This record gives C-alpha cells, structure tokens and sequence, in this order.
C-alpha cells in the first residue's frame, strides 16, 4: 500500500504557506509526479483539520477537468501528509512573469481564457476557489494552466448561495470579504481581474502605492485599505478591450462586476469583446494553440523553479526533535486514499 | 502579583526566546489580555525557566499594559529591547 | 510651567480642501443661487460663490440619494438609504454661519418633492403609494396620502382587470400652477394629480418599464424616460384626459439594444429648437460600459463622454412663474470624481473653469510638499508662468465671503503618477491651482497605444496611467533663487530654474553609482529612462538645469538642495550622492545596503514580500493571533534606504572652522556625516567626518543642528532674507536626530548624549514623520520659541521641546485606521499640517494657537 519508502525524493520545487512541493520517482512503475507535504503538527486547530479535510473533497469533487490536478495518490506517514498530483512541466506563471515582465494582448488573453473555464467549472460545480493566485496558476509542458492549490475554497455552495469566511492572500481578496458582506462566486472573477492586470502590466494594481518609501507600508492594513478606497487606473498604452476588461472585473460592487450575474454572467464573458475572438469548445479541447512553450532542459525541468527551491536539500526537514512526544499519529485517517 | 522577571541582554548572538498574543482573562469581571506563546528553541527566555506559554503580561518596565494593543506591545519590545522586565500574575501557575 | 504654554500652540482642524470623496447627491437653488452635494460618508456640502463653503455630516454616517432646498430659504432635505429623513438649518451664527440639524422623520422611502408658492412636500414609496408632508413641521398629513388602490381606481381598459402596481419612482413637482404632480410607477404608469381638490387631473398611459419623468413650464408637452432605451414624449389639454398613445415617442439611438435612461430634462419653452437632456441611452452592443450624457437641440446632438460614473445633473434657469422662458445657460453634471459645468450659448458648448472644488486626484498624488513666507516677486513670476500656460461666466454667486486677504503667502505643492507637479494657494481658507510643471516632456515613451454616437470627451480627470515611473518621490523648493529639485521612481532627480520665457535647450544629464566600487548586484527592476537627446522647447516657468540619474533605478526616497553651494545630494533604497550644479561633475556616491539583501534587485512582483498581520476585528478568522518580540538587527528590513539628506555649517571637525557639511540617514541608523570644500578651475571635495551609529538601529528619520542659542540652523539662502536668521557661532552646535523611538542630541566636536527622549519605552508609540517649527505667541509675538512636531504611527500629534527634549502636548490629530493618510503629510513651518483624508481631498489641522481659521460668510436669506 501506499507509504513514503516506495517514492525517491529527487529536488524540492516549490515552498509555499503550509506546504513543501517535491519532484518524486517511481521505479515499480517508472513513472514521475510531483508530491505536496503538509505538516501534521502545523495543522493542529479544529479549522486546521478542516481546510486540510475539505481540500481532499475539492480533489474528490475535481475529478476531472483539463485546467486542474488530479490527485493520484495519498499517504500520511511519520508527522506528514501527503498528496500526489500531476507534475506540471513548466512551473508556476510567477516565474514566467519574472522571466518576460509583460505579456502582449496576444498572450495575455489566452491565459485569461483559459482560467476563466477553469474558475466556472469550479463555481458550476459547488466550489469557490478563493485563492487565486500568479503562482496557484501553473503550465503544462504544451503551456496549458493549470490552477493548483485546493486548500481554502467553499465546499457545496448551491448556485446563488453565499459564505462569511475572511479567506484568501491579500494582494488578491476581493472588496465585499473585507467589509464583512456574504459573499458569492464574484470574488473569484475579481481575483481574475488582478492577475489579468498583472499580466498585461507586469505590476499588481493593487502594488503598493507609488510613494516613496515608508515603514508600514509592507502590511496588510495598508493594502486592504488602498484595495478598499482608492481608484485603480489603467496603463494607457493597453488596447481598448483589454482596457474595458480590467475595468469590468475591478468593479468593486460585485453587482456591476463582468461574469457576477447570478444566471447569465459567464454568456457575458463569451460575449466581450476581448474574449470574442476565442471558441471556448475548441478551448476545452486539444485544438487551440497555446503561444509560448516551457523549458525542456534539465533532466525534468527543475530549472523552471525558483532558485530558493530548485537549490534546497530534498530531506523532509530531519526530525521532530521534542516535537515527537506533542505530534499526531492517527487522526487525519479518512482522508488518507483517493 | 506574584513576580517582576528580568529577562537579560543577551552579550551575544542568541535571541530573546518569545511569541506574544491577544486574548482575554477574568477574575465574573472578563477583560482582554495579553500572553506569552512560544518559548522559541535557544532564545534566552528559555535560559529563565520561570516563564512559561500561559502566563499573561500585566507590566512592560514597570509601565502597566492594560490599555494597550498587540502591535502596541510588540512595539514596547522591539525597542526597549536591552533591559527587559516584565511582571506577571500567577503564583499557584493554574 | 503656569501655562505659558497657551499663548504658543492649541490644536485645531480646518475644512478640507478639493472634490468630495464618493459624491451620491447634489442640489440646487436658483433663488439662494447655492448648489449642495451629498456623499456616501453621510457629508452634505455646500458650495455657493468664491470662497463660500459650509458642511454638514449626519447623527448617522449613512449613505443618501435625495437632496432638495427650499428655494429662497435657510433649509434643505436629504434622503438616506434608511427610513429617515431630516431638515438641515443654516443660521448666521455671529462671526461662524454654519449648517445644522433640525428635525427628523420617520415611517413604519424612494423620492421626494417640493413645491413652490403652494408649499408642500411629497414622498414617494419602493410600494406603489406617494405620500404628503409639510416641510413646516417633519410629519406627513394623514389625509393627504395616495394609495395604489386610489389611482388604480381610474384604470385605463387594459389595466382594468389587474391590480400589480409597481413601485412608486419620479415624483416631479408642479409646472408654473401651484396644486398638480406628476407621478410615475415603475410599471410604466403616469398620472397628473391635484392636492387642493383630492383627484386625477389626467392621466397618461404608458407600457414599458419607466425611470425618468419631466415637467415644461408651459405644460403643452411633458417628457419621460422608460429603463429599455425609450423615451415616451406627451402633450396635455382638457380633452386628451384618456391618452391613447404617445405624441412624440423615441429611442434616440438606432435600433439596437440600448441600455436605459436614467434622468432626462426639457429646456423647449425658449427661443430656438427642443433641448432635451439625457443619461444613458448608448447602444449596448458598442458603446456599453462607458458613463455619458446627450444633449439634444434641433439637428444638434453631441453625447459628452466622461471619464468616472455620473451622479446627477440640473441646467441653470429661473423658477419665477411670471417667466415664459425655459432659459439655459450652463449644464452641470456631478460626476464620481469631477463636477463639470457647460455652456450653450455657441455651437459645440464650451465647458465653464472652475474656481473652486477642483479634482486634485486627477493624476494620484504621490507626494506633498509646503514653502512658507513666499517672496513676492516669486509668486508673480510663478502666477504669470501659469497665467500664460492656461460667454465665460460662473453661475453657481450665491453667498459671500467675509475672511480677510492673505497675510501669509504660504503655498502647496504636489507630485503626481503622471510626473507632474502642481502648485496651490495653501493660504487662509481653501486652495486655488496657480501652475502646472510637466517633467515627463523630458523623457522618451518605451511603450505606446463624428462616429455613430456623436462622441466629445469632457472632464479634467484622468483613469489612465501614463508610466509607473514618471511619478514624483519628492519635491523641494528654494524660494529666495527660484530654484526646484524633483525626484522620480526610476532613480531620476531634475533641479529646474524658474525661468518665466519660452526657450528651446538641451540638458545635461549624469549618472552616478552607487555601488562603484562595491560588486554588483543584478538590477532586474525598473529599466531607467531615457531622455531625448538634442534640443528640447520648454514653457516659460520651471525650465530644467541639469538631470541626474541613480545607477540602480529605485525610488528616489530622499532630495534636498543648498543652492548657496549649489550642491544637491540624492539618495534611494541602496545609496545616495551630492552633485555640483554649477560645475557639472560628480561629488560623491555611497552605496549603504548590508553586503547581503532581499528587498532589492527585482521587479515589480516577488515572492518574498511578507504582509505584516492585522489586529482588528475585521481581517481575521474568528480569537488570538501571534506577533513576535526581537531586538532589532542588521539585516531585519531593508536597511539601506536613504531617508535623510541634510546641509549645515557646523563644528563638525574642531570647534575653531565652520565648515560646511552634509548628513545622511539610513534604514540601518547609520549617520555619516561629511565636511565640504566649497571653492567660491576647481570643483567640492568631500571626506567623511563620525559616521554615528545609534544604540537601538531604528531609522533615523530627521536631523537637525541647534546653532548653540538653542535656535535650528536656518533656510540656505536665507543671508537675502534677514539679520535675525544669522545662527550663533560662539557657543558649539549640537546635531538633534529623530529615529523611529527615540530622540537625541549631540555636542558635535565631541558627540555625547546632551539631550534624549525616549517616546515608545512610556507608552506603545513609532514616530512616522517630523519636521521643525517656530511658535509665535498670540499676543506679545516677539516670544517665538522653536520645537519639532512629530506624528505617531497612531496619527497622534506630539510637540518637543529643542533642545531640551520636553513633550508639550499630546493631541489626537489623525486616526489609527487611515494609514495613507498619516503618510501622506506635510508640516509648514509654524504648527499647521495637511493630510489626505482621501485620494480626492486634503483636511488641514493647526496646532500653533495664533495661525488659526475658521468658516466666516453670510447670505440673504
Ligand atoms: N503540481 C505542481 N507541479 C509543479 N509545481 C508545483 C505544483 N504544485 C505546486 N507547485 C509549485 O509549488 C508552489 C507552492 O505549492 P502550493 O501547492 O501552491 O503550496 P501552498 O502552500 O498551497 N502555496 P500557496 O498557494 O502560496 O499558499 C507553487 O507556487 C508552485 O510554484
């Protein structure tokens, strides 16, 4: 059965909240995935135990769509819990915009597309996604997204209902969540308006503010607050459709919001001009064709990966030294097979 | 209150051994407070023994606390951070 | 201390400065001639003539969308999102006239109206039922009501058999008679109704769902506008009572899908062809998103297009009812960030300058900086530069202005994203804009970009943004030679000569590094610009000397200028230099990082930045959260950011030579000092003097040397000043620095703590900003002692004493919460501040008890 001895831990690719994102072989069956860690120890609250819980239904519930991961294996072993996932080829879309800094409309627009599908099937089924994020956002090595981290989204939401969970990263949470508001699927398309302005700009629109330099500046008091009361405004050399795109999705009434009408909204986002041009049949299938392909050097790839991480030692940390006798070594079972 | 601990410069590269938090106490008189929650590994705090992730914090330097914030208190450490005192209520540590 | 005190500083706010933040509803009244806007925060201002300002906020910070005046008279209603409503008073309270509440209404909510002559007020319901008050005492009059079933009872043959209502909306008042309204229902019903006699004068029919109705003086026709792009015309006479169809009905845009029409008015009753205005109604298909108003007369249809959401609008014209003309002569329009007034006296309807209410915000405020005791040859020669870059009538004359002419000729000047800076009257009551200094006319773009609707584009405000690095990081102005230093994003710093003649000139530009010497680190951030090579034009104004460029392209955090010596010195997030102006060469260039770093090298995206947690009660999961507790350390923050950049003439070196010296101040805490070899063939030399490091490595955040009568070094050129500005030389100089937690002073020969305070050791506190300032006594003004002012990360005030390091008051200035709004301020000179209490506007306080002001008007009411 499942269990750490039979996967080799060949680099870590990625260190993220919680977590730590190991490429692992297999030789009973050749094959190469990547594996994601969390911390039994770290997650230790009553909402611990339920994000990491509820992020084994999202897999559940994400069966299958081309632009998410699958989880195709499980393990909990000594303090560890371990998910499975596809290895994706071409590294987070982070590192492709420290790489190119700014995407022409071309480019821009297919990825946007693409994560819009993505974004509706998770709402279509009963998911929020709640965390979207430049680095969530991954390629495949045909330069596909996909979108990958699972653990704080709202599980069963029934079309037109709403939740009252602070949740999120905060270059990134959407205005009606910091006022208190219940709060439906639209907080997803305005984390879609962000990254799409990242993309196209190569800067948050949410950046800090361009001021000289002060100390509390770099808190969340401060972002929250310029995400709340200031105006956003627009890079004018940006083509008018993608202009009106930004625009529509920075709305901060989720009412007014491009895609946020409870039953026709995702016909208006097939229907915008800057989405016009692309067939979302052929956008779910194999047929339209991505305009940037990733790495292929390297033994797998591991260049794509930030250099804190793609230079990292590949032990799991050594030991729960004294953390031994407070750990846990059972009650995560459950949610420990696919 | 029961006792006023000094924690000590450390002469040296080891850090003061500490993580702070809000919450709330009471006597039926409940009131916010504010605590001690990690003693980090190889801090100095942890060379003192008498501390402990429990107790609350009533006195910063002799200065009473009692009306101010976390990020008011972490203020009143981050400097004032050579020669610390800090005073604390709990005798029977129950 | 027997309160000597008072006679220097006692604390106060001033009214803010600049367009209202999140605007939601306007009046105006032709017989007052006074407009009053209403806002999203619960404010209500008024705006009547030049200078005339009043302002009212409610019991209950809620938002509003009704407000009207009563024509001619001393009140106004205003409609909140809630149940309530309640009466605004003004009164000629005896130096101060001022607006306050007079009473409130209550029902076990949609519209309301007035009526002239006939005085009476109606209320309309999200229930299909209007309902009556009069505005002399808040309740309505339980007789005069009008329920759904009452105007039902009429019913037109295919309304008969039904009884679904929709919700009461577009109660418009009476039309030169003093007894009939007009009313709609979102159903598409309208009805004609008189109060003096209980019934239906007429009716009107209509089928499609409605939002807008209108009135004509002479009320042969009437307008309307339904929520599908329509707009259902009419004409009224004694036997047209059963209304079959409509007179002139339209949709003004083609046959497409097209939105709706949320306000519409008729000017038709003059001389000349229908004038009809109107929002909304632009095809969806093409023209959807955008916010526009069309204005009709004849053949002639423009639809003016603006840049933020339209609140409302009302045309200038005459409510006496002998008048037989509709008479307008301006439009005004409110829009989210902008309020735009336009002329129709000439073809193509010029806009109307606006002398007050101005949108500061029109390209983001990045910096603001003040200058004090302005010379007037200066502001002559800067008020010509803007005079020549820059029927014509202002309607809105109500009030009048009763403060006195400036005494004081203070100004205000402020950086923006665009890389532009404007000037502004800071003196007495409100600002004016005097001038407009473009810098991005310097550099090269790296980046680049009638019809169906008659489209022209209105508005001042700007939603675009030119380049993220043209933005001003600091200004400094040196009054007494007309000189100017700016500082850019990417590393950029211009020093400009007010030069009041057009000319056509190159720069010169250097560049500096401030890692030299020291290996480099890779910049992959902010590529620099480039400024066009050649010959340039410049206006007459600000022209510039010579630029200067930082060899990382980082926010220029610090700039200061000592025009005597003509040095300016720089610094960034990584280093500084001082530059000669007047022999082009370099002085010097430091680098101050720490050998190893993390926030530095890197674009505009990273994941290494950490967001410091929130405490309240919002921003987090329901309750305990950690924050940690740390001496502070080498490499804790990005430590080698530049924030001071100071010129004195000190004993730095001996006791015996006043040498000229400059100080820098980092991140780290590190000072280092440096002596100067000023010439008069040969160019400065400089040479460290004591680096000084502090005890606790918090930010050093100002530096000031007390000239040893106790009185800070003065202005630079300030010899053409005064006799009084020569410093002390006999007794030495001590330097007074300010870190983030504690103040000190040092004997400079032989540095030893003379002076210290500590603020955040006695209580919870981090000191933000700090500037200097003189405290003239408000009566035997020859007492004018000096203190700094430094503001709390709490927003708190607090005033020490130079140089014996004493607090003197302790004031409650800005709040915890608005976080840009602390930093955001500026100091002048003598107790006074301005911070943005938005994006939009500037709130002003004052602290010195004898530079006070205060709201002084009148109006014949
Ligand atoms: N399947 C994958 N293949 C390759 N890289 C991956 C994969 N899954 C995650 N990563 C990388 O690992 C990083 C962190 O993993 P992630 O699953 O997002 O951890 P996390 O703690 O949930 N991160 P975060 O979203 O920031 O809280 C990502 O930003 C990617 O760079």
């Amino acid at each position: 059965s499942l269990g750490l001895q039979d996967f080799d831990l060949l680099r870590v690719i990625g260190r993220g909240s919680y977590a730590k994102v190991l490429l692992v072989r297999l030789k009973k069956t050749d094959r190469i995935y990547a594996m994601k860690v969390v911390k039994k120890e770290l997650v230790n609250d009553d909402e611990d135990i339920d994000w990491v819980q509820t992020e084994k239904h999202v897999f559940e519930q994400a069966s299958n769509h081309p632009f998410l991961v699958g989880l195709h294996s499980c393990f909990q072993t000594e303090s560890r819990l371990f998910f499975v996932i596809e290895y994706v080829n071409g590294g987070d879309l982070m590192f492709h915009m420290q790489r190119q800094r700014k995407l022409p409309e071309e480019h821009a627009r297919f990825y946007s597309a693409e994560i819009s599908l993505a974004l509706n099937y998770l709402h279509e089924r009963g998911i929020i996604y709640r965390d979207l994020k430049l680095d969530n956002v991954l390629l495949d090595s045909e330069g596909h997204i996909k979108l990958t981290d699972y653990g704080m989204c709202k599980e069963g939401l029934r079309p037109g209902d709403t939740t009252s969970t602070f949740c999120g990263t905060p270059n990134y949470i959407a205005p009606e969540i910091l006022r208190g508001e219940d709060y439906g699927f639209s907080v997803d398309w305005w984390a879609l308006g962000v990254l799409m302005f990242e993309m196209m700009a190569g800067r948050s629109p949410f950046d800090i503010v361009g001021s000289s330099d002060n100390p509390d500046q770099n808190t969340e008091d401060y972002l929250f607050q310029v995400i709340l009361e200031k105006q956003i405004r627009i890079p004018r050399s940006l083509s008018v459709k993608a202009a009106s795109v930004l625009k529509s999705f920075l709305n901060k009434d989720p009412k007014e919001r491009l895609g946020c009408h409870p039953q026709t909204g995702f016909a208006d986002i097939q229907g915008h001009p800057f989405f016009r041009n692309v067939d979302w049949d052929m956008m779910e299938q194999k047929q339209v064709v991505p305009p940037f392909k990733p790495n292929i050097s390297g033994e797998f790839g591991l260049d794509n990966f930030d250099s804190q991480f793609t230079n990292e030692p590949v032990q799991l940390t050594p030991d729960d030294d004294d953390i031994v006798r407070k750990i846990d070594q059972s009650e995560f079972e459950g949610f420990e097979y696919i | 209150t029961h006792r006023r601990v000094r924690l000590h410069k450390h002469g040296s590269d080891r850090p003061l051994g500490f993580y702070i938090r809000d919450g709330m106490s009471v006597r039926l008189e409940r009131v916010p407070g504010i605590f001690i929650s990690r003693l980090v590994r190889g801090g100095l705090a942890e060379s003192t023994g008498l501390l402990a992730v429990s107790d609350e914090i009533l006195e910063v330097n002799g200065i009473e606390v009692a009306g101010k914030t976390l990020d008011q208190v972490t203020d009143m450490m981050v400097a004032n951070s050579h020669n610390l005192i800090v005073t604390v209520k709990p005798a029977n540590q129950r | 201390r027997e309160k000597l005190k008072q006679e220097l500083f006692a604390f106060n706010k001033t009214v803010e400065h600049g367009f209202p933040n999140q605007p939601s509803a306007l009046a105006f009244d032709p017989e007052l001639r006074i407009m009053a806007i209403g806002t999203r925060s619960g404010a209500v201002k008024i705006y009547g003539a030049p200078g005339v300002e009043f302002t009212g906020l409610h019991r209950d910070a809620a938002t509003v969308t009704q407000m009207h005046f009563l024509t001619g008279q001393g009140r106004l209603l205003s409609l909140l999102d809630d149940s309530s409503l309640h009466l605004w008073e003004i009164v000629h309270h005896n130096g101060c006239a001022h607006l306050e509440e007079a009473l409130s209404f209550q029902l076990p909510v949609t519209v309301v109206l007035l009526v002239a002559a006939g005085d009476i007020a109606a209320l309309g319901t999200e229930g299909s039922s209007v309902f009556f008050l009069d505005v002399t005492t808040l309740t309505l009059l339980e007789g005069q009501t009008l329920a759904p079933g009452e105007v039902l009872r009429s019913v037109p043959d295919d309304y008969r058999c039904g009884k679904a209502l929709g919700p009461v909306e577009s109660l418009q008042g009476h039309l030169r008679d003093p007894t009939k309204i007009l009313i709609g229902y979102s159903r598409g019903l309208l009805v004609i109704w008189n109060q003096a006699s209980q019934c239906v004068d007429h009716i009107f029919l209509g089928n499609q769902q409605l939002e807008s109705l209108c009135w004509g003086r002479d009320s042969s026709t009437v307008v309307s506008s339904h929520s599908d792009g329509s707009y259902a015309v009419w004409s009224v006479d004694a036997g047209s009572f059963p209304t079959l169809q409509p007179t002139v009905a339209t949709t003004p845009y083609g046959p497409f899908p097209c939105k709706a029409i949320n306000k519409i008015l008729w000017r038709n009753c003059e001389s000349g062809g229908h004038f009809i205005i109107f929002s909304g109604g632009m095809p969806r298909a093409s023209y959807g998103d955008r916010h526009c108003v069309s204005v009709l007369r004849a053949e002639t249809l423009v639809t003016l297009d603006f840049t933020s959401r339209i609140i409302d609008f009302f045309t200038v014209h005459s409510t006496r009812p002998e008048d037989e003309f509709d008479d307008p002569q301006a439009l005004a329009v409110l829009l989210e960030e902008e309020l735009v007034v336009l002329d129709l006296q000439t073809p193509g309807w010029p806009a109307v300058p606006a002398p007050y209410l101005a949108p500061l915000h029109s390209s983001a405020i990045t910096c603001s900086a003040h200058v004090a005791s302005v010379p007037a040859k200066l502001w002559a020669r800067i008020v010509s530069a803007g005079e020549q870059q820059s029927a014509l009538s202002w309607p809105i004359t109500g009030g009048r202005n009763l403060a006195q002419e400036p005494s004081q000729r203070g100004l205000l000047l402020t950086g923006h994203e665009d890389g532009t800076v404007r000037f502004w009257d800071a003196s007495g009551v409100a600002l004016r804009p005097l001038y407009k200094l473009s810098t991005a006319g310097l550099f090269q773009t790296d980046c680049e970009h009638d019809d169906w609707p008659p489209f022209r584009k209105v508005g001042c405000f700007d939603p675009y943004s030119d380049d993220p690095r043209l933005g001003v990081q600091k200004v400094a102005l040196c009054k007494y030679t007309a000189q100017m230093v700016v500082a850019g994003t990417a590393g950029q710093v211009l020093v400009l000569e007010l030069s009041d003649v057009p000319v056509e000139q190159a720069v010169s530009v250097a560049i500096i590094d401030l890692l030299q010497d020291r290996e480099g680190f890779t910049w992959k951030g902010h590529e620099r610009l480039s400024p066009r090579t050649g010959p340039l034009p410049w206006p007459a104004g600000f022209q510039p000397r010579v630029l200067v460029q930082c060899l990382p392209p980082a926010a220029v955090t610090a700039v200061t200028l000592h025009t005597e010596w003509s040095l300016v010195a720089f610094g960034t997030s990584h280093g500084f230099g001082l530059f000669d102006y007047q022999r082009k060469s370099p002085v010097l260039a430091r680098c101050t990082l720490h050998p190893n770093d993390s926030l530095a090298m890197e674009g505009p995206l990273s994941r290494v930045k950490s967001l410091k947690k929130s405490l309240r009660q919002s921003f987090r999961r329901i309750t305990p959260v950690q924050r940690r507790i740390e001496p502070r350390s080498a490499d804790d923050s990005l430590s080698g950011v530049v924030r001071c950049l100071y010129f004195a003439d000190t004993f730095l070196r001996d006791g015996a030579h006043h040498g000229p010296t400059m100080w820098a101040g980092t991140n780290s805490g590190s000072v280092f000092a440096y002596a100067l070899e000023v010439p008069a063939e040969q160019a400065v030399e400089a040479v460290l003097g004591k680096e000084v490091q502090l005890m606790h490595r918090a930010p050093v955040v100002a530096i000031a040397v007390l000239d040893g009568r106790g009185r800070p070094l003065p202005e630079p050129y300030e010899a053409s000043r005064d006799l009084a500005q020569a410093p002390d030389m006999q007794g030495g100089h001590a330097v007074l620095i300010a870190s983030e937690e504690q103040f000190k002073v040092f004997t400079l020969p032989k540095v030893s703590a003379k002076t210290k305070f500590k603020l955040t050791a006695h209580e919870g506190c981090r000191v933000r900003k700090v500037a200097l300032a003189t405290f003239a006594s408000v009566a035997c003004e020859d007492y004018a002692e000096t203190c700094l002012a430094c503001l709390t990360n709490l927003g708190d005030v607090h005033v020490f004493s130079v140089p014996g390091l004493r607090p003197q008051v302790h004031y409650s200035c800005i709040r915890k919460e608005d976080i840009s709004g602390i930093a955001s301020c500026v100091f002048t000179r003598h107790g006074q501040g301005f911070y943005l209490i938005s994006p939009s506007e500037f709130e002003r306080f004052s602290l010195s008890a004898r530079n006070i002001t205060e709201p002084l008007c009148s109006l014949d009411i």
